[PDB]
RNA sequence: CGACG
RNA sequence: CGUCG
DNA sequence: GGGTATTCGCCGTGAAAGGG
DNA sequence: CCCTTTTTATTCACGGCGAATACCC
């Protein structure tokens, strides 16, 4: 049918040829007859009548009379479908301007003409005139004259002075201006390049003129002459019954426009003066302003009851527009909604469906079965048999709800596990039974939550729901390789109560023959569940290839573990059963069963675990009470000594010894210590409270308390809630930021007053408002994050790249946080890894890292592995199967044709709701390593540093790095190179208030150019403060001979300039050495994630060095501060400024290097990309986002951040144009440059130089090749104006463009169909 | 069966097997083909997915079967 | 509440919503994103073109389900035609190229 | 188009 | 996500 | 003769109803 | 179905982008 969408401007002849007649009458409804009027908005001879093949008079009632015209008014026979495409047009006696080309920010008319916006508003609102056709006139052609200048402007010039007022003057200025000679003069003006802002503005104007030249549109079409209308079927007017009439606002706006046009037409036929026709044209301008788009001005109109009317543009943009509520999200049929229910008797691949919902949602299937079985006569007889509640169609439902899966769905959807497929069964009730194993993925508790169910109709949809969207196929998380099917609270409690160790029970000390005898002894009551017995077990191993061996052994175990061993299949050993079996142990057991056996035995094993847990949860009988929450008897003594200590420190404060600012910290510290002591005593009382004797003396074991069993196994509730329940809950903080020094003394078991209940309500209301705002902030963040990487499909399997990233575990300063196994799992490396010991080849280039190569990688103890990433790929329009690696859902590689960007955005946006809104020493033993620092020896035997970007590492005895630190400039070193250090030893010591000015050489110091009164002030203390205006002092040194001391290698002499606001204590004439300073000078969370992904500029950014070279001061803060960094063999046209707030860290007598930080604070993400490299900003933002995520505890793999990073820097700019058609100041795509330079560099032509720039999630999404996906994201008017001016041709390539036109998205089968379509074409 | 795992081991793409199973189950419903496996109160999708796993129905097998049926049709129309 | 076939709106060819009026459930944009996380090509093709739009296509799909054919047609969404007639009502021209 | 959970 | 006019 | 740092506004997202 | 005159004047957080005055060589 169609393959592309072309958008351009609207010619008036095209609008005249689109319609069929002209409207003259403004009246629509006559309020007496049901038939519409012969002329108006609800026309009959233009759009057509309502009745199929019937005119207004009532003369055509036969279908054979189709093909003639009516003689009464001209109403032909039509249908109900063709009435929606017929349109009408309205002529305009006075021209008017457009709104989308006036306030486009920047304006199109303001960019095309040499005029600011305020003069265009003055001409369009009839405030000032413009001179037209001056010719030989001293006045400028674009000169603005006032009302008093028109008289002498007309009576002064000898020629005819004709100046138009309104849109006709703009139309004459557009018709009198050409395009080729103007762009030729602008290209001739390109060689001046006086200022850079004028240069980029001039190249923008040249690009706009070229976009007007190459397109087939005219600039004169912005002035509206013919205005089309909407069909009446798109604006329904239902006749209501009441005192007032119900109508649409757009019809009233069109009626007001026709009324103003008819008033202007009646006004032009009476020879009216200038002011009344000026007011009439102004009223028509306000009418066409209110019709197209109102609210952009300062005065938005209100129709009725103080409500702004929705124009043509208001019902398109926004959240309630047509793009978001009618195209991407539509209402569907064959759907239901009910309340969820547990239903523990079901399996994993099935759910429970009511009989009424299964009878309602499957009406045409029942009708088709009754037609094919030959039981009903027609469809009406089957309908009468269905709606009469007969017992004949009930067993027919057993044949259609047997192998037909339905699509269960929750109303909040965060990722792909929110929509799963189950095979529904017929239950009795009005509720849906949702399986408890998928409740961890659905995040749905049974406190009145509702879920939706959908019924697929197509055979391919049923096969895709069975093979891809099934619950048995999706058992792993999309963000990481962890199983999502976990026992939450009840099954883990049953497995913890069944498998536990006791010291004395019924039937202890007997040996059994097998697990069946243990189950028989448990069911008969002769033996207890928790007793140390000996059974004969046979475990199966698969160490051989093709068969499974067996071994028989007798181990001391429990009766409950012997019962649970029958649940465990042959593929798992006995080491996973004989443990404590907490919460993570069952997850590790299921992961081991999935990684050893596979998917088929795991889905039965999890169901058997859930069945055994639900069976033994009734046999346990765990209950809570008063005696279960014990109280420590030594709590009151700790409270008494704590209150005595607070009373003693309050007496010491009131006596006048310790100030309040330290006394408050002492009080909160001793209260935190008392709270920790009470918590430790409560934990020691809870974990050791039961003693059971065996023979004579007694023994102490783990207590069998119910709350301790629910807290230790991880069933429901963390340890902090048990600490707040039994022991004291601690200190409750104020919501403004402070915290009250007195804590809550009594716990929840004891009574409370109203003072111990107020601050808790304050914190609870603060947390509730915080989560109620941050869930909407996370929803907006993931809505912005889906549309960035929505068009990335894997199209290739292997490409071949030589670049990559340096994957290494990051060190923050203490211990490790992420090991080597969870960073490189399932990712293809780039090149060969160098061995530090023997220097051979370990891995090849293009190979996958499975669960066996990581063991060799951690046994070899490598430092950094060059691994291919998503950013360093070379595939055009997508990535390959090797640059991504494992998809974290299956054990094999990702198949070709998977949209991984949507999965990455859904896995990033899902745990976003959980996000809230002096000396350097070592810790362990090992050697040290210095980097980027020159060691200068001192007189005392120590080493001083000179560089600013130094960094210290800790190398172990094997060769790995386990600790790193960052020391600033000006700190002495205690340990040397190659010296083994111990724990608890200081390395570097410095002061954070004084910056050093110490040189590396010695000599007798001497003051130079220090006059008291102009630059220094002498004012106990023997020192002078350094503040003849442009004369800087110097610090020269004299040796023992008397000549000058020159540093070999550097042309700079041995002098130092004194900085401002610094004191100099030591005078001149003394011997100095190295080590004595001469001059003494004095948000994390979800907004941090939004700031990192949006790539916003910080509040106080840091300045990075562009080119390495010596520094030079231009000014000394007179009005500004200018610094010059000049190189040795080059010049510099770069002069930066200082915002007079950042501390100057770079000095004049130190080593310079490009890439040093001179201002403490956050750095800009754009400066690190353009100066350091491309693989440095990516690892930095990935490590920062991972640090923010690991501050809470969530686990997201690095590829999901890397694909968004790759989509961020997709745009690029051209520095040098050369022989290409692109300019040197435009922003185009990187893929077009990459496919254009391939034919230029291989041939004899020259290529263009490109430089990648970083863009946020908002700027990169709106700037793309398409105009449909950019119009439905945030805004609509600006991208539609750009697509109308430039004339872009859209191609349906991505995923979002196929949802609007309604066809197959590029899925895997979508990629197969697209490749078949490209092969056929 | 209750899960689709061995079809991934047979065809490691998990997108073309759905298309060839729909092509097998469509001709057994609209046109009418003899099922190669015995059915026990099953629909055409489960029958096609069961015929995929044994190896009697594949992509190139169905293509050469359609080609042989078209050649038989042209040979019948020739005589 | 459940609906297989019911009434539709007049401004657009979409089913209604609620319990007092005979309407169906809303398939939001997050459900489209979750379907795009899977393959779901023919599942998304039948969700927003056959069930809601294609007033001549959904009758053919109902007749195919009645006669016993689980085969659909792509058709043409009516909401895109409403959008094309709405942008053409302004001074912006937009058409389909073959 | 507003109120409520 | 619903109810009401 | 001439230019960008700083600042300050505008926009993006979550005056017309009453009688005869 | 059509003119006019005495004053309805109603309150976010954060970021991107466009425009009128200025000190220094
Ligand atoms: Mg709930
Ligand atoms: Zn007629
Ligand atoms: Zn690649």
């Amino acid at each position: 049918e169609f393959d592309a969408i072309k958008i351009a401007l609207a010619s008036p002849d095209m609008i005249r040829s689109w319609s069929f007649g002209e409207v003259k009458k403004p009246e629509t409804i006559n309020y007496r007859t049901f038939k519409p009027e012969r002329d108006g908005l609800f026309c009959a001879r233009i759009f057509g009548p309502v009745k199929d093949y019937e005119c207004l008079c009532g003369k055509y009632k036969r279908l054979k009379h189709r093909g003639v015209i009516c003689e009464k008014c001209g109403v032909e026979v039509t249908q109900t479908k063709v009435r929606r495409e017929r349109m009408g047009h309205i002529e305009l006696a006075s021209p008017t301007a457009h709104i989308w080309f006036l306030k486009s920010l920047p304006s199109r008319i303001g960019l095309l003409l040499d005029m600011p916006l305020r003069d265009i508003e003055r001409v369009l609102y009839f405030e000032s005139y413009v001179v037209i056709e001056g010719g030989m006139t001293n006045l400028e052609r674009q000169q603005i004259l006032t009302e008093e200048q028109y008289l002498d402007a007309l009576e002064e010039f000898g020629d005819e002075f004709d100046a138009k007022m309104g849109a006709e003057a703009i139309q004459a200025l557009l018709k009198s201006m050409d395009l080729e000679q103007e762009c030729e003069q602008l290209r001739e003006e390109l060689n001046e390049t006086n200022s850079e802002t004028k240069r980029k503005k001039l190249t923008k104007r040249i690009k706009l003129l070229e976009a007007f030249v190459q397109s087939g549109n005219k600039p004169e079409w912005m002035i509206l002459t013919v205005l089309p209308v909407l069909p009446p079927d798109l604006r329904p007017l239902v006749p209501l019954d009441g005192g007032r009439f119900a109508t649409s606002d757009l019809n009233d706006l069109y009626r007001r426009v026709i009324n103003r046009n008819n008033r202007l037409k009646r006004l032009l036929d009476l020879a009216a003066p200038d002011i009344i026709v000026r007011n009439e044209k102004r009223m028509l301008q306000e009418a066409v302003d209110a019709l197209l788009d109102n609210g952009r001005r300062g005065r938005a109109i209100t129709g009725s009851n103080k409500r702004p009317l929705k124009s043509l543009a208001d019902m398109i943009k926004g959240k309630q527009g047509r793009f978001r509520q009618n195209l991407l999200g539509k209402r569907v049929d064959y759907s239901g909604r009910s309340v969820i229910t547990v239903g523990p008797y079901l399996r994993l691949h099935q759910c429970g469906l009511p009989k009424k919902m299964a009878l309602e949602l499957f009406k045409p299937f029942i009708y088709g079965k009754l037609e094919l079985r030959g039981l009903a006569t027609t469809i009406k007889a089957a309908k009468k048999m269905v709606e009469r509640e007969e017992a004949v169609v009930w067993d027919i439902l057993d044949e259609v709800i047997r192998e037909h899966p339905v699509l269960l769905n929750r109303a909040p959807t965060l990722h792909r596990l929110g929509i799963q497929a189950f095979e529904p069964v017929l239950i009795e009730g009005k509720a849906i039974q949702l399986h408890p194993l998928v409740c961890a993925a659905y995040n749905a508790d049974f406190d009145g939550d509702q879920m939706a169910v959908h019924v697929p109709l197509t055979l391919e949809a049923q096969l895709e729901a069975r093979a891809l969207m099934m619950s048995t196929n999706n058992i792993l998380s999309p963000a990481n390789g962890e199983p999502i099917i976990v026992p939450s609270q009840d099954v883990v409690l049953g497995l913890y109560y069944m498998t536990r160790d006791c010291v004395n029970a019924k039937g202890e000390g007997m040996v059994l023959t097998g697990p069946k005898e243990a189950e028989r002894l448990y069911r008969s009551g002769l033996a207890s569940l928790h007793a140390r017995v000996k059974v004969r077990i046979t475990e199966y191993e698969k160490d051989a290839n093709g068969e499974l061996v067996a071994k028989t052994s007798l181990k001391d175990t429990t009766v409950g573990r012997a019962i649970l061993w029958m649940i465990v299949p042959k593929g798992l050993p006995y080491s996973i059963v004989n443990q404590a079996l907490g919460k993570k142990a069952i997850s590790k057991m299921l992961n081991t069963c999935y990684r050893i056996l596979g998917l088929k035995p795991t889905v039965i094993f999890a169901d058997q675990i859930m069945y055994t847990g639900f069976a033994y949860a009734a046999r346990s009988g765990a209950s809570v009470g008063i005696d279960d929450m014990v109280i420590p008897e030594k709590k009151h003594e700790i409270i008494s000594e704590a209150e005595a200590e607070v009373a003693e420190i309050q007496e010491q404060f009131q006596s006048g010894l310790v100030t309040a600012g330290e006394r408050y910290n002492k009080v909160i510290d001793i209260w935190a210590a008392a709270n920790d002591r009470v918590s430790k005593a409560m934990m020691d009382n809870l974990q050791t409270e039961t003693v059971i004797n065996r023979d004579g003396q007694e023994e102490k074991q783990v207590s069998f308390n119910s709350i301790y069993m629910m807290a230790d196994s991880g069933a429901r509730g963390s340890a902090a809630q048990i600490r707040q329940l039994a022991g004291m809950r601690g200190l409750m903080a104020k919501p403004d930021g402070s915290i009250i020094e007195t804590p809550i003394t009594a716990n929840f078991r004891e009574g409370l007053n109203v003072l111990q209940y107020f601050i808790s309500t304050h914190g609870a209301r603060k947390g509730l408002a915080d989560t109620a705002l941050k869930t909407a902030n996370s929803g907006y963040l993931t809505r912005r994050l889906v549309d960035v990487a929505q068009d990335l499909v894997v199209t290739e399997d292997d490409c071949g790249t030589h670049e990559g990233i340096m994957m290494t575990p990051v060190i923050e300063g203490g211990d490790v946080k992420e090991p080597l196994r969870d960073r490189v799992l399932g990712r293809v490396t780039a090149e060969d890894v160098l061995k530090p010991g023997t220097a051979d080849i370990l891995v090849p280039r293009n190979t996958l890292l499975h669960e066996q190569w990581c063991d060799l990688l951690e046994e070899n103890s490598v430092d950094a592995v060059k691994v291919r990433s998503v950013v360093s790929c070379d595939t055009d329009f997508g990535v390959c199967a090797h640059c991504y690696g494992r998809d974290l859902a299956r054990g094999h590689i990702i198949n070709k044709g998977e949209a991984i960007g949507v999965i990455a955005a859904q896995s990033i946006g899902e745990p976003g709701t959980q996000l809230t809104m002096s000396s350097i020493q070592v810790k362990n033993k090992g050697s040290i390593k210095l980097s980027n620092v020159k060691s200068v020896v001192n007189s005392s035997g120590k080493l001083v540093i000179t560089s600013r970007n130094t960094e210290l590492k800790l190398i172990d005895e094997f060769g790995r790095t386990k600790e790193s630190y960052k020391v600033p400039y000006g700190a002495v070193l205690a340990k040397g190179d190659g010296e083994q250090v111990a724990g608890g030893e200081t390395v570097a010591n410095w002061d954070p208030h004084t910056m050093p000015v110490i040189t590396e050489v010695s000599g007798f110091v001497r003051f130079t150019d220090m006059i008291d009164g102009q630059t220094i002030t002498r004012q106990g203390l023997s020192s002078l403060v350094v503040l003849g205006k442009d004369l800087r002092p110097a610090l020269k040194i004299v040796d023992a001979q008397g000549n000058d001391v020159l540093i070999p290698g550097t042309d700079m002499p041995a002098q130092y300039f004194l900085p401002g606001k610094a004191i100099v204590q030591l005078e001149d004439g003394v011997q100095i050495s190295s080590g004595d300073t001469l001059a003494r000078i004095p948000t994390g969370g979800l907004p941090r994630v939004a700031d990192l992904f949006e790539a916003r500029r910080p509040k106080e950014p840091a300045i990075l060095a562009e080119i390495s070279g010596i520094v030079s001061f231009g000014k000394e803060t007179k009005g500004k501060r200018r610094l010059v960094i000049t190189p040795v063999d080059g010049s510099d046209p770069y002069e930066e400024m200082i915002p007079k707030w950042r501390q100057l860290n770079v000095f004049e007598g130190e080593r310079v290097e490009r890439g040093d930080v001179i201002s403490d604070g956050p750095e800009a993400p754009h400066d690190i990309l353009r100066l350091r490299g491309v693989h440095a900003v990516t690892r930095y933002i990935v490590n920062e986002v991972q640090d923010v995520y690991r501050l809470q505890g969530v686990k997201i793999n690095d590829k999901h951040i890397e694909v968004i990073v790759r989509q961020m820097l997709r745009k690029a700019t051209i520095v040098n144009a050369g022989s290409s058609d692109f300019l040197e100041g435009e922003q185009v795509e990187y893929s077009r440059v990459k496919i254009a330079n391939r034919e230029l560099e291989a041939n004899g032509k020259v290529g263009a130089t490109y430089s990648r720039d970083l863009l946020g999630i908002t700027k990169a999404s709106l700037a793309t090749e398409s105009f449909i996906s950019a119009a439905s994201f945030q805004e609509t008017t600006r991208v539609l104006t750009e697509a109308a001016v430039a004339g872009k041709r859209d191609e349906l390539r991505g995923l979002k463009e196929n949802v609007i036109v309604g066809r197959l998205i590029p899925a895997g089968t979508g990629y197969a169909y697209h490749q078949d379509r490209m092969r056929r074409r | 069966r209750v899960t689709v795992q061995d079809a991934v081991e047979k065809i490691g793409n998990r997108f073309d097997l759905v298309l060839v199973a729909a092509r097998r189950a469509r001709q057994m419903q609209v046109g009418g083909k003899d099922p190669l496996v015995p059915e026990e109160n099953d629909k055409t999708t489960v029958i096609a997915l069961r015929e995929i796993e044994e190896g009697l129905i594949n992509n190139q097998i169905l293509d050469v079967r359609e080609r042989q049926e078209q050649q038989e049709q042209e040979a019948a129309e020739l005589q | 509440h459940a609906r297989s076939t019911g009434s539709y709106s007049l401004v657009t060819q979409q089913p209604l919503g609620g319990k007092a009026q005979f309407g169906g459930q809303r398939f939001g944009e997050m459900e489209v994103w979750a379907l795009e996380a899977y393959g779901a090509a023919y599942t998304l093709q039948e969700m927003l073109t056959v069930k809601s739009d294609d007033v001549n296509g959904r009758t053919k799909m109902y007749k195919n389900i009645v006669d016993g054919n689980h085969q659909m047609e792509p058709g043409m969404p009516e909401s895109f035609n409403v959008l094309l007639k709405e942008i053409r009502s302004l001074g912006i021209n937009i058409e389909l190229e073959d």
